[PDB]
């Protein structure tokens, strides 16, 4: 069954550099986009990055824009996370997510290209990080 | 940011009963691409309705949705214990960023 | 022409007639959807490697291309056996290729059992690069060939190209292609596809060893009239300075005058396949001989000709000195010695300094009363006007030509792993099937349509050259050393399939057994 | 003409002679219902 | 030529003229697909048999061959009766081989019930050894031939060949063809 | 017979299995299932004593 | 010889919870062919999974596998009482020797 | 259902040449590969040796390279493991083993041929040998 395992969160002091990793098993790692979502305390969901199967495109919420960098390595099967300038309002659980559709997908007599942003199908269990 | 806002905000309703809930788009949301999350206290989120009405592979059957433009519904028939949680939607339809939707809570 | 009409016949054969040979060589062919029909930018960030000598910036592409380039695609080793035992040169003249039986097929597939049917109204595209506007991969000695033994079915490798990089990045000068800019023809299962090539003149291929060395070609019973410096003191002690002179004759050869001297050369380490005869540490890539491009390193591999080893030492081998063959079978990644053929070059060593040596010795300074002669090293050395020296071999395993790159100026363009080159080489042939859309929504959308019909051709191609020879004319009385099968009994036959129909080709073989006087 | 043949080829392509340019450009489309 | 034509007819008569006669037999083959397109080493090893008067080294092949070696190929009974009877002696001369009418076909295996279909645009492969560089199997007597009685449909025999061996083991003197 | 009748060869052109979407250097070990069948004419004249 | 190394040795979990295995090689297994066994005091071992994902026959559903190049994962979930054994990871995918990984140990 | 059954194992000097015999069932012997795995006391299996379908190719483990012959009769349905040369480490369970693909196998449209080595799907008991 695909995992979702991630770690190196934890509490950290304001304007301070962070590093989250994130081990993916279960499916073909690079044919999937990967998303790093967040949650604060008492608040809803907000997804913050998102990253290409390939790597090459990577997008990311206004607010933490040219603070955070989202980054994969296709042969180790992780996906990274490193923060920059933390804040009092960046305090949250930090979750993966993986992309329900492979860049290609079978069905069928049909073949069909997914490289957009989609639904995320599996979850890991996050882990928190305190500003 | 393309805004989703859901209709019914910390409603309660007795088990049993039909549940109706309602994400509006500020925005029409591209060949649909909207997607229902449930969340439980302390516990990961969880799909249940891809795109408009798509329902993901472990998902109880008695969970539906329903929706096209603005306008986009997630119906929970027969409910049961369970089925007491926070749900949201998410919009994945324009370019990103992703934005889910503000959250909504269901009571007993 | 028609779907229950076959449009070309299977021609594999080869023809001896004088001065020629006519090889023809048919295969069946499998064509995939590459990238499903997407063109994509690739680097090594797309890939992951993050070392500056390994960074590469380009494109993959849907098409793919046909690659004959190796010799056995035209040779049965009965042919190469012909061909070496009896010829002093070779070289190519004619080439005429097709394509023919095209079948289009559909996949399907509802539970993971894959259902195939024929798409009688789909099309293959098929153009050459006939001006060599394309990016040119034929020369880079890779997989994908036709392969040798004529039963097998291969599969068309994918085209890709890569353009400048900075790391990861391109830069405004970098090129993107797109191979739809092209005009090609299309074909449904009728029709075929021919064309014809004319190669530019070339050397022969020398196909022979020196039976006499560069440093041996005097007259053995005779002196020079040449006189060479023998002594410079009388004997022990003080004030002894003195100018001898001798002649140059039979006794002392190293001293003769000559008219020619050995080729260049650029030294490579020397490597043992006894292992303990080797260092304990890691030299692979410490040790090797490199150039550098714009501040990244490349192996110099095989580098410049050069005689593998000295005579009598055959287990030594240059670092990067000569081209490995794996055996059938054999894997990716950190295999044994015995998985691997090396090559060596020995042949050379007649006019070609030796790979691990230094090329000589040159004077460091100027000696006096208070200082002695001084030497060093030579272990690099440029053209010098009087070098002769014999280019790499070619072998049945071996590729054929490669392109030379266009530029101001090159010396001897003589591609570096072997064979003929050529400004205008056999032109890249570039194939593809042509997309079929899976049924578009009922409302205009303006998306790119994503979903396509899944699905693969196959067939036939026949390709022939005509090969110029040039024929033995020795006047050596003793007999000559020839290639051969030995009579020994063993499991299999050499060239020829197993137990489990698998073809092997169990050694590299060369084309130097001739000989020819110096 | 035939099922099993082609009605035509893939032309694209730019010709600048002189005083004048010929393009050529082909593609490949879908027709719904 | 096309799909929906006929490429041949059925010829199977005798003719009796003079001095000589004339038979034609068309029979219906099936040619399947042998060793799933390998060419593979056998000897008596790959078969097991053990004793030195029978060993063997050669290839089988993906190719058939045809066989109209035998007499009742070309003779019915009592056209047998009819040469028998009559003439002191006899004696081939001509010979006119044709073949026509060729289908191929896709089978598909779901669940252990064959479903067949028309494959269009496949081909089979034909030639004659009219040089004599292979080893030549007919005159062996093996089995299938061209079958004396003209509604039978018979299958065509795969080629292999033998080279020579010691024990079940090649020599450099051994030769390998590849059709 | 020095020359005898010459033997006549046929076999079914392999037709593969669909190929991966990646290349690979292998031979292709996957193939349509195929059989054919058809009709074989032979005219033999003889000469009577 | 390439090696077959299980990251996790003498593992002891408690019965009912997910169990991950993670079989690692020091060069790629080509075209995946990896396989996992079980095996049993005094009982032959078994076949799990050929290849990445394929599993045999007479195998309970609850046994997954998945893996490519150098990094493969055997996962148990809904762990039952017959699952305490020792695991094993096997490379084909290259030309002989076949070589069995070290073995891994789940307990209770 | 398939059965292999291995007989003639047992206790020898070192320096002996024992001969292993197995049987199978069940199955059409001739279109599968064998293979030979032994396990040591309180160790790990290991793979020993491998034979092809036909017979024709035979694989060895290094450390045992030599000593050690693989051959199978198929009219007899009869695996044998020929020992010579016996050392102390080698006394361990052999159990023979069965190759889960035939050379050819049929699925739906396509045939396959499998002439590598492969997955082990059936086994024998095993049969001790101790030297």
């Amino acid at each position: 069954e695909v995992q979702l395992l991630e770690s190196g969160g934890g509490l950290v002091q304001p304007g301070g550099s962070l590093r989250l990793s994130c081990a993916a098993s279960g499916f073909t790692f690079s044919t999937y986009a990967m998303n790093w979502v967040r949650q604060a305390p008492g608040k809803g969901l907000e997804w913050v990055a998102g990253i290409s199967a390939s790597g090459g495109s990577a997008y990311y919420v206004d607010s933490v824009e040219g603070r955070f960098t989202i980054s994969r390595d296709n042969s180790n099967n992780m996906l990274y996370l490193q923060m920059n300038s933390l804040r009092a309002e960046d305090t949250a659980v930090y979750y993966c997510a993986k992309a329900v559709y492979a860049i290609t997908m079978v069905r069928g007599s049909i073949t069909t290209n997914y490289y957009h942003y989609y639904a995320m199908d599996v979850w890991g269990q996050g882990t928190t990080v305190t500003v | 940011e393309i805004v989703l806002t859901q209709s019914p905000g910390t409603l309660s309703l007795s088990p049993g009963e039909r549940a109706t809930l309602s994400c509006r788009a500020s925005q029409g949301v591209s060949s649909n691409y909207l997607a229902w999350y449930q969340q439980k206290p302390g516990q990961a989120p969880r799909l249940l309705i891809y795109d408009a009405s798509n329902r993901a592979t472990g998902i109880p059957d008695r969970f539906s949705g329903s929706g096209s433009g603005t306008d986009f519904t997630l119906t929970i028939s027969r409910l049961e214990p369970e089925d007491f949680a926070v749900y949201y939607c998410q919009q994945y339809g324009s370019s990103p960023p992703l934005t889910f939707g503000g959250g909504t809570k269901v009571q007993i | 022409d028609g779907v229950g009409s076959s449009s070309g016949n299977w021609h594999c054969d080869s023809q001896w007639l004088g001065d020629r040979v006519i090889t023809t060589s048919t295969r069946t062919w499998a064509l995939p959807t590459y990238n499903n029909h997407l063109y994509k930018q690739i680097s090594n960030s797309t890939s992951g490697g993050s070392s500056n000598d390994n960074a590469y910036f380009g494109y993959s592409t849907p098409w793919g291309y046909f690659d004959f380039n190796r010799f056995h695609c035209h040779f049965s080793p009965r042919d190469w056996q012909r061909l070496i035992n009896n010829n002093w040169g070779f070289r190519p003249k004619r080439l005429n290729f097709k394509l023919f039986n095209i079948q289009v097929k559909e996949v399907t597939d509802n539970n993971g059992v894959k259902t195939i049917a024929n798409n009688l109204t789909s099309t293959v595209q098929v153009f050459t690069d006939s001006d060599y506007q394309l990016p040119y991969v034929l020369g880079s000695a890779h997989e994908g060939c036709l392969p040798p033994f004529p039963a097998d079915v291969f599969m068309i490798p994918q085209y890709g190209y890569l353009t400048l990089n900075d790391g990861s990045q391109a830069v405004g000068r970098s090129s993107f292609y797109c191979l739809e800019y092209f005009p090609s023809q299309m074909l449904r299962t009728g029709n075929n596809f021919q064309f014809s090539y004319e190669f530019e003149n070339v050397p022969f291929h020398s196909s022979y060893a020196h039976s006499q060395s560069l440093d041996r070609l005097m007259n053995p019973l005779i002196d020079q009239y040449l006189y060479y410096l023998s002594k410079t003191i009388n004997g022990s002690g003080q004030n002894q300075q003195t100018l001898k002179f001798s002649v140059a004759g039979p006794s002392n050869m190293a001293v003769q005058g000559r008219n020619y001297i050995p080729g260049p050369s650029y030294r490579q380490q020397r490597v043992s396949t006894t292992v303990t005869q080797n260092n304990n540490s890691e030299f692979a890539w410490p040790g090797a001989s490199s150039w550098a491009l714009n501040g990244r390193n490349s192996l110099m591999n095989p580098g410049p000709a050069m005689a593998s080893h000295k005579e009598g030492e055959d287990r030594f081998f240059p670092l990067s000195g000569s081209l490995i063959f794996g055996k059938q079978g054999t894997g990716r990644d950190n295999v044994d010695a015995d998985k691997v053929m090396i090559t060596n070059e020995e042949e050379i060593k007649t006019t070609n300094p030796v790979a691990t040596e230094s090329y000589g010795q040159v004077a460091t300074n100027h000696q006096s009363a208070q200082a002695q002669a001084q030497t060093g090293w030579v272990q690099n050395q440029g053209i010098l006007p009087g070098m002769v020296w014999q280019d790499r071999d070619v072998y049945l395993q071996g590729p054929i030509w490669a392109k030379i790159p266009h530029t101001d100026g090159n010396f001897h363009p003589s591609p570096l792993m072997g064979g003929f080159g050529m400004k205008h080489p056999p032109p890249q042939i570039l194939i593809k099937n042509t997309p079929v859309p899976a049924d578009p929504p009922t409302a205009f959308n303006k998306d790119k349509l994503n979903s396509f019909i899944t699905q693969y051709s196959t067939g036939q191609v026949s390709v022939e050259i005509e090969w110029e020879l040039q024929k033995e004319n020795s006047k050596r009385w003793n007999p000559e050393i020839q290639y051969t099968s030995n009579y020994y009994k063993s499991n299999n036959v050499e060239f020829a399939v197993n137990t489990e129909g698998v073809y092997s080709e169990p050694r590299p073989i060369g084309t130097r057994y001739l000989t020819r006087n110096l």
